[PDB]
């Protein structure tokens, strides 16, 4: 259950660079 | 056009959401070998024998480990500095009890991170920036050599290189305490002088923005909703900002001007921690911190202790323990 | 006639010597001459673990593995007494040399067996009656097998036999009992045997060279644990020698 | 290894708690009229 | 000398104590100093044999000035501190010694350093220069906003 | 504390006879262990063999006694085994064997005296300290 | 330092961690700002010396955000976009930092230490043969409070005979 | 319960007293002196040179008070593992088995 | 991008908050024995 | 049962002697004239059923004798321990300063 | 008792994850204009 539980975490977190990347809100000039 | 025309178009383009670039032909490929292996060597390699002793350390989770006590563990002290590919192993059971993993991560690391260094300096080309960027990066990049190539190179062994994880990282500073008494060197003091001194001014400099930005907001909105992305205006006051400053110390201890201080703030960590690699990679060579052992002496002889001897008693301790079975003769002289 | 330079690196240094083909002859014994062997080399090809059944009333296997720790396995310049005996029989006293090499080998789903593959002490002999040494002499023999780690080594805790810590200590309140077989280390001393085959001879230059199978105890990791059976088989080359 | 029985439960519940949160504010952050 | 047979003389590891093999099968010394079987010098080459170090050489070939040119160097071992304390970092003062090896590797470690430094920084100015952009951006003719957006 | 006549007053021979040593004296032997000796005897050890070392009690229990002047002098011209048994001027620095280790050339027997006088001086001095390594440091 | 590291482990500490990820962060922001505005600043001058080409008075911003924001999206995946959030998260990263750190050493001021991981003690206890660098720093921790206890706590009049030293072989 | 106040005595009938342990310690040696304060025995790390083993000092302990009043115990095992409990002060009997304790000291709700 | 015209407003009124959360409860209530076994 | 044998033998006469049969070689320094020429006869010539077999090492001088003769008081025998006279460890047992 | 040790953590999400995702859209209702 513990290693299930370190990649688990470690996983969700490359998934969450993924959105951060592709899906981030863009930047918009004013 | 043709192909490799447009190939290189490609490659080069400033419109692609990742930069790809020449640098990038390298870096991506390297750095996508070196983590996918990581990723798996972390997880689920077996115990490797580091020391060459045939007392194999488990660092992966499977075999044991945490994510605090879990490492890629660095390859055999009987392979020394002889290149260890893949190929070079009669099997991948081989290949792993000595720590293969562990070379081949690195390698391709340090080819992919110089690469991605390259990269910076590229990209500021294509988007018409000044070059400097990759320069700062040269030092974070520097202390990854000095700690994965630079020392294994000059102790002979890359069973000596900085294991791939949290406590791998605490034993390499501790063994190199014990081997060169790292906190003597004026080099490590500098780096201290560029982490401690970079923290001071981030925070400094933060706090002295934040604390002059000028009102474009109500109270039941965030401060950060009065910049817009692009505007042309500053959206601080740095008049004001000053003015605070160099009444805490005095005015000409404060920069008025944002450029010479946006460079102090680059110089500074930049410049430290070009010491702290160097200083890693010169312990590489022995030339050690200082040695003030006994330099103490009263009028018949005595010795009269300071705080450098607590200190060698420390590294003494650090020293007699370390590699408890790996020695067979008085002198570690690697 | 190789050097140094034209075998580094190409692991031909952890081959024993071979002979041609034509080494079909004989050498022959002078009952009233002393004999040595200049130069004995084993080279192992397979090394065999026994298998541990779960019901312990079948019969078990010696299984192959995979050697990890690379050409590293050979035991050489290995010299000692030949001695004649009354009943014309050859005995091999064996009294120095590289004779013993750690090495580890892995089973079929991973686990890992260190042993010290050795023929320290070894005393071997052939049948009697052997006025020369052909491709029809064995020697048959028994050698010590002493722990694969002495006295001094210390396990991951820092305990061990003649150093190191008695006891668990970060476990400083635990009732000592249950932890006695780690806490407590042994040296182990046990007995192998070993075969030895002519299979070629050389009786101008008194040279043999042939087969080998020996079977010994696995490392025991100083009492901790069990050893294994192993089987190792392998070539072997001497120099037969007038002393 | 023996590890802490409640060590599951609670890396769960210290995940899940916050993030969830987090969600909560983000989603009705995205519907309200724009 | 003192009796040992250090060919079979077993070491704490199981590894020999003075001899053991490389991982292609050479002869070579054991402990740490394994990982330094690469190298050759004249006071110890006459100790090689074809499969490395010879053990019949090591018991009846060993001259004195072997003995005094190998301890000469194992008291000389590029070992010390920045105010030249000579040996391990836990020595006490009474030798004063830094290798010249080490005092010209160190040197010539850091001048390369800064030299590779130097490179970047003139390399990218150069480039900027000759692009001509290396006093900043035009204002009126910045490059990024010709640009479409990446997102 | 000080360094004075009676710790610098050191047995010149086997029969009970001392020699008081001077400051410069004691200087000159520090100097010139220094320069001679300390690469393999630093502190009272001896690293290229630590069964042995410099301790007071160790050179009285040796062959012929070292724990004096004239031992020590002796040694220095004509190295031996702890038993006395072998002559070592081959792999051990001596004027027998100045060809040899060339530092040992310009050396006098003044110089040998100042040096004998620095190993009898220094325990005097330095207790356990000297002869003891790393675990007294 | 080395006190800390030989009897509380304090390198294993989370929140001594939490204090170097603040302070190695704090340096890498202040390194990467500093860097990432003096390489998109406007060309405001004719100097080839960049510095005299501002104005402490001047409306307008130094060095373009836009391009900055393009640079680090390209190269890293994200950048910042808004100015106010980066200078407040300047403030934020060193400042959290060491208030962990200091969180930690109240914890080291009853002992109250990340010293041990349990499950690693209990297999390492039953298991000879069971080694990671947990354990291995634990060895690097006793040779040090054994070697530094006598002469730095002198009150305690310590006194460890040679024989029970902790040592490996050799050294 | 209390096992009784140990008293270790050498082959000589000395009175030996175990150092304790300092709360700075998570471990600490096993080292007996005289009333001077004169190490008289320990339990050795390296055996090579040994001066002070119990064995060699002929070490051992009897109790007074508590569950092992009136016993003595002259087996160098035994003897040690009682000093080995007197660095921590006075020796008690504990029941680990209902909690499965693991034997590694918690601090109480002063601590907390 | 063109904007994806398929799209809908999603809604959960606070009665069915309260009837699911129950549900979820009372299920939970029910299964816990069984998952504690 | 289990015993670690080395301390087991430090309550023997092993922990208050020269034991002819296992001390490693070091300790004959302890006394005038042992070492290193009569040390390494000794260790090589071992074992001995009593101390006073020590005399019958073939080649010995009478002064070497005489030496020897001198020192029996500070020598014993015990069985050979196996764990202490492995791995060459009564040449070097791992032990310097 | 000696019960199911994941007991615990399974009733904890039985109730969590629906849960949360029943007070995630009932929030963004909420927040929706009118
Ligand atoms: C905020 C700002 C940030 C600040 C962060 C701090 C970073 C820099 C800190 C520098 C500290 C300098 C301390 C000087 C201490 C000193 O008194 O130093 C003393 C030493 C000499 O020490 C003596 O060294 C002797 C050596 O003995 C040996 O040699 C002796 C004879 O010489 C005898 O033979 C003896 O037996 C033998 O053992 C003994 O140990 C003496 O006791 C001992 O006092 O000076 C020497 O080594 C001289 C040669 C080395 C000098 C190196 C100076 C630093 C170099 C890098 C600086 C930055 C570079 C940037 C460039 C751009
Ligand atoms: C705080 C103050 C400093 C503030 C920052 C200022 C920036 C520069 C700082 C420089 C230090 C200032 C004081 C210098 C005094 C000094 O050095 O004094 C030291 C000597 C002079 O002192 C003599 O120093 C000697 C050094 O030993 C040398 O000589 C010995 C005796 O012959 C032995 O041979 C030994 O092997 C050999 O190393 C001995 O100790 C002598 O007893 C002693 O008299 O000056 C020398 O050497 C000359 C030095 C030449 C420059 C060094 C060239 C090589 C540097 C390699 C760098 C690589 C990495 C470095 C990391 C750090
Ligand atoms: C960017 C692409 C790239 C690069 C540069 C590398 C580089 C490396 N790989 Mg990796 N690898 C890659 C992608 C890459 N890899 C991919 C996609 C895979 C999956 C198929 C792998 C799978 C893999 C495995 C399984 C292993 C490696 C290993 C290695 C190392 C040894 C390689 C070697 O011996 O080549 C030598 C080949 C040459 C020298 C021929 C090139 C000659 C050219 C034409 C001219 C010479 C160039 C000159 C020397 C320098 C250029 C100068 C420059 C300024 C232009 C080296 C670090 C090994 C390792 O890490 O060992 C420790 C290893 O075991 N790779
Ligand atoms: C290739 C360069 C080099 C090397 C390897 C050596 C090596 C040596 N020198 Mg020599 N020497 C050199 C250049 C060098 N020197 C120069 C340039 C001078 C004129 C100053 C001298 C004048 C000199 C004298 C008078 C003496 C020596 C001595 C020695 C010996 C003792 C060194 C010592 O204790 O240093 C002490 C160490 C330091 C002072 C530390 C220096 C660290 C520097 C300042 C860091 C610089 C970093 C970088 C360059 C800064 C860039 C800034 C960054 C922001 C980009 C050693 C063999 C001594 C000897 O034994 O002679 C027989 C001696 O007496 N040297
Ligand atoms: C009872 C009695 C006697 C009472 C007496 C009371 C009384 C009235 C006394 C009067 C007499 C009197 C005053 C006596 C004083 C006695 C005395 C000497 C006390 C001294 C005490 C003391 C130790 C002072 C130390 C001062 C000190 C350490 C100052 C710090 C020095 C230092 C390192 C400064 C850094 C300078 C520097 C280059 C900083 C750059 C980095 C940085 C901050 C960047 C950030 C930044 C800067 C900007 O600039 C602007 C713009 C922006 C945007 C920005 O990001
Ligand atoms: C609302 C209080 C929240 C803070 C509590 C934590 C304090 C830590 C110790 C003090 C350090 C001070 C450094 C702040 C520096 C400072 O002065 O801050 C000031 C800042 C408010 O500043 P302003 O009003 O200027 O707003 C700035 C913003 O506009 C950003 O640009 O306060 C906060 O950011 C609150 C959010 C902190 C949130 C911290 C992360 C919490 C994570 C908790 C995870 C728990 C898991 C639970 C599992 C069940
Ligand atoms: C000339 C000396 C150079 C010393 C080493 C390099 C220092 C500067 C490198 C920092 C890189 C930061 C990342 C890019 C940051 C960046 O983009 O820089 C931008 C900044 C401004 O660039 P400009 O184009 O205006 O000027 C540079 C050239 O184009 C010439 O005009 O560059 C400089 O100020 C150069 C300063 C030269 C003089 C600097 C000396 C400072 C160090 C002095 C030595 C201290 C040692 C202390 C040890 C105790
Ligand atoms: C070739 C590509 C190479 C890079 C690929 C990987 C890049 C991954 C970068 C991080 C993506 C996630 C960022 C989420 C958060 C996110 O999307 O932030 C985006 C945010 C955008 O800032 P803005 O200024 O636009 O925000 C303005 C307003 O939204 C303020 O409310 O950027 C930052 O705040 C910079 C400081 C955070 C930088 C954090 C970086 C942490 C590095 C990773 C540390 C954990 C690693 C754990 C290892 C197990
Ligand atoms: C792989 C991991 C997957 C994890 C995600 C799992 C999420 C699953 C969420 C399911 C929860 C659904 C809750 C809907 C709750 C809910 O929304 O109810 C109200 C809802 C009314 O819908 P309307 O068409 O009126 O639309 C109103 C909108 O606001 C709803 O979105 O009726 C239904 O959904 C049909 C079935 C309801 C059945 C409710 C019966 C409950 C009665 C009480 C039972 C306990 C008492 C028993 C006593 C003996
Ligand atoms: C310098 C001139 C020098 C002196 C003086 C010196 C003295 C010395 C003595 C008195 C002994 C005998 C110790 C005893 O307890 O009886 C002794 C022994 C050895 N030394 Fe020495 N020595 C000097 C120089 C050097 C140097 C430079 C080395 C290292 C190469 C060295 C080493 C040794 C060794 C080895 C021995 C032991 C020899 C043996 O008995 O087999 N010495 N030294
Ligand atoms: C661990 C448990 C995890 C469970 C996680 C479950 C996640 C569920 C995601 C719910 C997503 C809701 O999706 C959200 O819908 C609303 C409408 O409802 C959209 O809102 C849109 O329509 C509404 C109409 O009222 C407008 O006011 C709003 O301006 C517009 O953007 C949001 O743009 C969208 O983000
Ligand atoms: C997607 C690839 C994941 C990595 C595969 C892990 C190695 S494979 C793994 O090896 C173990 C040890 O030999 C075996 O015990 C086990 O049965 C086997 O599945
Ligand atoms: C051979 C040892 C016999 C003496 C018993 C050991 C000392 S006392 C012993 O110590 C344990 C903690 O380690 C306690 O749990 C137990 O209750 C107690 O009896
Ligand atoms: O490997 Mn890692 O650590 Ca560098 O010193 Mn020598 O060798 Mn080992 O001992 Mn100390
Ligand atoms: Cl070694």
């Amino acid at each position: 259950m513990e290693t299930i539980t370190y990649v688990f975490i470690f996983a969700c977190i490359i998934a969450l660079f993924f959105f951060a990347i592709f899906f981030r809100e863009p930047p918009r000039i004013t | 056009a043709n192909l490799w025309e447009r190939f290189c178009n490609w490659v080069t383009s400033t419109d692609n959401r990742l930069y790809v670039g020449w640098f990038g032909v390298i870096m991506i490929p390297t750095l996508l070998a070196a983590t996918i292996c990581f990723v798996i060597a972390f997880i689920a390699a077996p115990p490797v024998d580091i020391d060459g002793i045939r007392e194999p350390v488990s660092g992966s989770l499977l075999y044991g480990n945490n994510i605090i006590t879990g490492a890629v563990v660095p390859s055999s002290n009987a392979i020394g500095l002889h290149f260890y590919p893949i190929w070079e192993a009669a099997s991948l059971d081989e290949w792993l009890y000595n720590g293969g993993p562990y070379q081949l991560i690195i390698f391709h690391f340090l080819l992919g991170a110089s690469c991605y260094m390259g990269r910076q300096w590229e990209l500021s080309y294509r988007l018409g920036m000044r070059p400097w960027i990759c320069v700062a990066y040269s030092a974070p990049l520097a202390s990854a050599f000095a700690v994965f190539l630079i020392y294994p190179i000059g102790q002979g062994s890359f069973s000596d290189g900085m294991p791939l994880g949290i406590s791998g990282t605490f034993n390499f500073m501790i063994v190199f305490q014990a081997e060169h008494n790292i906190l003597m060197h004026p080099f490590h003091q500098l780096g201290v002088a560029g982490v401690f001194g970079g923290a001071l001014f981030c925070a400094m400099h933060g706090s002295l923005v934040t604390s002059s930005l000028i009102r474009e907001t109500t109270e039941t909105e965030s401060a950060n909703y009065g910049y817009k992305f692009g505007q042309e205006e500053e959206t601080y006051n740095i008049v004001a900002a000053h003015g605070y400053f160099g009444r805490l110390i005095f005015q000409y201890a404060s920069f008025n001007n944002s450029r010479s201080l946006h460079f102090f703030l680059a110089a500074w960590p930049v410049v430290g921690v070009w010491f702290a690699a160097l200083g890693i990679s010169t312990m590489a060579f022995n030339l050690n911190g200082f040695n003030f052992n006994h330099s103490v002496i009263d009028a018949k002889g005595n010795v009269i202790n300071t705080w450098a001897d607590i200190i060698n008693r420390a590294n003494l301790g650090m020293e007699v323990m370390h590699e408890r079975n790996a020695h067979n003769f008085p002198l570690d002289l690697a | 006639t190789l050097t140094y330079d034209d075998i580094v690196g190409t692991g031909l240094a952890n081959k024993c010597p071979t002979l041609d083909d034509t080494a079909r002859g004989a050498y022959p014994i002078d009952s009233s001459q002393t004999y040595r062997i200049a130069r004995l080399c084993l080279q192992p090809t397979t090394f065999l673990v026994k298998e541990e059944p779960k019901n312990k009333r079948q019969e078990a296997e010696f299984v192959p593995t995979k050697l990890v720790t690379r050409e590293t396995t050979s035991l050489d310049q290995i010299q000692g007494e030949l001695k004649v005996n009354s009943d014309g029989s050859l005995t091999f006293v064996e009294e120095d040399g590289i004779d013993f090499q750690p090495v580890t080998v892995q089973m079929a789903g991973g686990e890992r067996i260190p042993l010290l593959f050795t023929v320290k002490n070894l005393v071997a002999s052939t049948q009697p009656n052997v006025t020369s040494i052909t491709t029809s002499t064995d020697f048959k023999g028994e050698f010590n097998v002493p722990s694969y780690r002495t006295a001094n080594f210390l396990d991951p805790k820092g305990r061990g036999l003649a150093s190191g810590y008695d006891s668990a200590i970060a476990l400083p309140q635990a009732k000592e009992e249950e932890l006695a077989r780690a806490n407590v280390k042994r040296f182990s001393l046990t007995k192998g045997q070993i075969s030895l085959n002519v299979a070629k001879v050389d009786g101008r230059t008194g040279e043999i060279a042939g087969t080998f199978e020996s079977e010994q105890l696995s490392d025991d990791d100083m009492g901790a644990h069990e050893p294994h059976e192993v089987k190792i088989q392998g070539v072997f080359y001497a120099s037969i020698e007038p002393a | 290894m023996e590890v802490n029985q409640l060590g599951l439960i609670a890396t769960a519940l210290f995940v899940l708690v916050p993030s969830v949160f987090l969600i909560i504010l983000y989603v009705q952050t995205e519907s309200q009229q724009k | 000398k003192l009796g040992a047979n250090v060919g079979s003389a077993q070491g704490p590891t199981g590894l020999g104590k003075y001899l053991m093999r490389s991982p292609t099968g050479e002869i070579i010394f054991g402990g740490e100093t394994m990982r330094f079987w690469d190298f050759r010098g004249p006071w110890l080459e006459p100790l090689r044999g074809p499969n490395g170090l010879d053990l019949n050489k090591i018991k009846n070939d060993i001259q004195p000035w072997q003995e005094r040119r190998a301890a000469e160097y194992m008291t000389h071992a590029p070992l010390g501190s920045l105010n030249s304390v000579g040996g391990v970092a836990t020595e006490i003062n009474s030798v004063n010694f830094v290798s010249p090896r080490s005092w010209l590797a160190t040197s010539h470690f850091v001048l390369a350093f800064f030299f590779l430094v130097g490179h970047l920084w003139h390399a990218g100015r150069a480039r900027a220069a000759a692009a001509g952009f290396e006093k900043g951006i035009d204002r009126e003719s910045e490059p990024v906003l010709s640009m479409p957006s990446l997102d | 504390a000080e360094l004075t006549p009676e710790v610098l007053t050191v047995p010149l021979n086997s029969e009970g006879k001392t020699i008081t040593l001077t400051e410069k004296q004691y200087l000159e032997g520090k100097r010139l262990f220094q320069y001679a000796c300390a690469s393999c005897h630093v502190g009272g050890i001896t690293k290229t063999n630590p069964s042995l070392d410099l301790r007071t009690e160790t050179l009285a229990l040796a062959t012929p006694p070292r724990d004096n002047i004239e031992g020590l002098v002796d040694y220095m011209k004509n190295p031996t085994t702890y038993d006395g048994e072998q002559e070592i001027a081959e792999v051990h620095p001596s004027l027998r064997s100045a060809d040899i280790f060339p530092k040992m050339r310009n050396l006098t027997e003044k110089d040998l005296v100042a040096i004998a006088g620095h190993i009898l001086v220094e325990p005097k001095i330095l207790g356990d300290k000297w002869g003891g390594g790393k675990v007294y440091y | 330092l080395l006190f800390f590291q030989g009897f509380h482990n304090w390198t294993l500490n989370p929140f001594h961690m939490m204090g170097v990820a603040g302070v190695l962060g704090g340096a890498l922001l202040c390194a990467i700002h500093g860097a990432t505005v003096e390489n998109t600043l406007f060309q405001d001058g004719e100097g080839a010396s960049t510095f005299r080409a501002f104005n402490p008075t001047q409306a307008e911003e130094t060095y373009s955000m836009v391009t900055a924001n393009r640079f680090w999206s390209q190269i890293f995946g994200i950048a910042f976009s808004n100015k106010r959030w980066l200078h407040f998260f300047m403030l934020f990263v060193p400042v959290t930092g060491l208030w962990m750190s200091a969180i930690g050493v109240v914890g080291l001021a009853l002992n109250l230490r990340s010293y041990d991981f349990i499950s690693q003690e209990i297999r390492a206890a039953e298991d000879p043969e069971f080694e990671t660098f947990y354990t291995k720093n634990l060895l690097l921790n006793e040779g040090i409070r054994a070697w530094m206890a006598p002469q730095d706590q002198p009150h305690e009049n310590f006194v460890f005979p040679e024989e029970v030293l902790p040592r490996g072989n050799a050294l | 319960a209390w096992k009784g106040h140990a008293v270790f005595r050498n082959k000589e009938g000395e009175e030996l007293f175990v150092r304790r342990m300092p709360a700075f310690f998570e471990s600490f040696p096993v080292i007996l002196t005289d009333k001077n304060g004169v190490v008289k025995a320990d339990i050795p790390f390296r055996r090579a040179e040994s001066k002070y083993s119990f064995e060699q000092q002929g070490v051992t302990v009897s109790f007074y008070g508590g569950e092992l009043n009136g016993q003595t115990f002259t087996d160098p095992p035994t003897v040690k593992s009682y000093a080995r409990k007197a660095i921590f002060g006075e020796i008690f009997e504990f029941d680990t088995e209902t909690l499965n304790s693991d034997g590694i000291f918690r601090t109480s709700p002063r601590g907390w | 991008m063109e904007p994806n015209p398929n799209r809908q407003p999603v809604e959960l009124n606070r009665t069915s908050l309260y009837l699911g959360l129950l549900l979820i409860l009372v299920l939970a209530l029910l299964f816990s024995s069984y998952f504690f076994n | 049962e289990l015993v670690n044998v080395v301390d087991e033998k430090l309550g023997t006469a092993y922990g208050e002697k020269i034991d002819l049969n296992n001390t490693n070689i070091a300790a004959f320094i302890q006394y005038r004239g042992l070492y290193p020429t009569l040390a390494k006869l000794i260790v090589k010539n071992a074992p001995y059923e009593s101390v006073e077999d020590v005399l019958n090492i073939p080649g010995l001088t009478e002064r070497q004798k005489q030496i020897l003769r001198e020192n029996l008081e500070h020598f014993t025998v015990t069985e050979v321990e196996t764990a202490l006279v492995e791995g060459g460890d009564r040449y070097n047992n791992g032990l310097y300063k």
